């Protein structure tokens, strides 16, 4: 027996609001000067300790905590990234043509440029807070995306017993689905734009998992060429995508 | 794994 | 600048895209069942150029995307080329368990993708995908609906044009649950299978992220030999 | 730019 299926609507919503992690802010000088490293370095510090936020995050996701060990490290290997991209889209998404890494790093397109290949990265992340601007994405359906990340992006790469926990967490998205439709109702919405309005928000994350993998391949090559620091915790990261 | 025992912290 | 594809009733859309289907091909008959490495990605790049030519004449009779300029055209095809191939394969191969149907003549388990180093990973992901279509009773009309989801889509966020294709595929999300409704399913059921169905495009855009990796470290090999086609749909990702 | 995608496109 567990909890995640015996939650309602509004309970779902509560509990994806009171997990939510800080805002973290950056180690970035304006005084200091700029280098394609230094920028790298500031981005790659945020994300190492966004990554033990998202960690003890992902406790407090409903059905998360009923999954074996081993099931949840694969689920937070694989969409640890798409939920870092989805985190910076959404605090981006009131700065038009700027993205919102830290509080203290807002950074336009030409200023992320000074990195090369992040360029792609960089417009895609803006163009993903464009299009949640004009949907005018709310943040009790931010929460509900992040969590359908965190459960979907690795149940197709995980034996009987295997595959009851598998069809557990099936059983959890089908309650965020749920409370996304509950949401969507009370905003006045009728039965035909719940419906469009869903679609849109599950196919946003197909391009939220092109962002990850192509942002996982530049993580890749910054490894090779040595020169940004990364941490270990990070590059254990980037061992099981590669592997 | 260091994400092995971040989740594994009691 | 009006287009017809916002007219069309759910059963208009369904019969439309029916028609539209693209051919089950072929490959080479030679009898040699033990493969070699180039001779098993000679017949699978072989088939993914002559299924991509297909391809194309599919695209343009899907409604709503004849209305789209002919640079916003190429720009779908380029990033959702490796898609329609991998849920057109997904799809073919979900009556055969454990098993990949390249061709009616070319029905692929896994133990033969060890052939190609690399190819094993994407295989187990294919296979993965058509256990779930296939535990989760996919049906034709619904198939027909989450492929042309992905031409319009996969390459949508990288471009009022973007606006057409948001109606059309707006579209499609009603002509989706049409279906299901159609099926018997209730409300609560409707919006569940249409999340489901979904969340596995962000899977199928993962094989292709990781199968357009694969080809191009072949084209850095130069041992299996890529059509000029192939070369330019691959080109576009770098 | 000269792209077969074009002319199968037109065609
Ligand atoms: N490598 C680059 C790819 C793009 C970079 C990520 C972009 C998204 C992102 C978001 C954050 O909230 C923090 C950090 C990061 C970055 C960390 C360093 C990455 C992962
Ligand atoms: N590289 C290989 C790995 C798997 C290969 C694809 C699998 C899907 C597919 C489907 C087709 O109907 C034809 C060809 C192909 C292949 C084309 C090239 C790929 C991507």
């Amino acid at each position: 027996n567990s909890l995640a299926l015996s939650l309602t609507a509004d309970q779902m919503v509560s509990a994806l609001l009171d997990a939510e992690p800080p805002i973290l802010y950056s180690e970035y000088d304006p005084t200091r000067p700029f280098s394609e490293a230094s920028m790298m370095g500031l981005l790659t510090n945020l994300a190492d300790r966004e990554l033990v936020h998202m960690i003890n995050w992902a406790k407090r996701v409903p059905g998360f905590v009923d999954l074996t060990l081993h099931d949840q490290v694969h689920l937070l290997e694989c969409a640890w990234l798409e939920i870092l991209m989805i985190g910076l889209v959404w605090r981006s998404m009131e700065h038009p043509g700027k993205l919102l890494f830290a509080p203290n790093l807002l950074l336009d397109r030409n200023q992320g440029k000074c990195v090369e290949g992040m360029v792609e990265i960089f417009d895609m992340l803006l163009a993903t807070s464009s299009r949640f601007r004009m949907m005018n994405l709310q943040g009790e359906e931010f929460v509900c995306l992040k969590s359908i990340i965190l459960l979907n992006s690795g149940v197709y790469t995980f034996t009987l017993k295997s595959l009851e926990e598998k069809d557990h967490i099936h059983r959890v998205l089908d309650k965020i689905t749920d409370t996304l439709i509950h949401l969507m109702a009370k905003a006045g919405l009728t039965l035909q734009q719940q419906h469009q309005r869903l679609a849109q928000l599950l196919l946003i994350l197909s391009h939220i998992r092109h962002m990850s993998n192509k942002g996982m391949e530049h993580l890749y090559s910054m490894k090779c060429k040595n020169v940004v620091p990364l941490s270990d915790l990070l590059l254990e990261m980037l061992d099981a995508h590669r592997l | 794994k260091i994400l092995h025992r971040l989740l594994q912290d009691s």
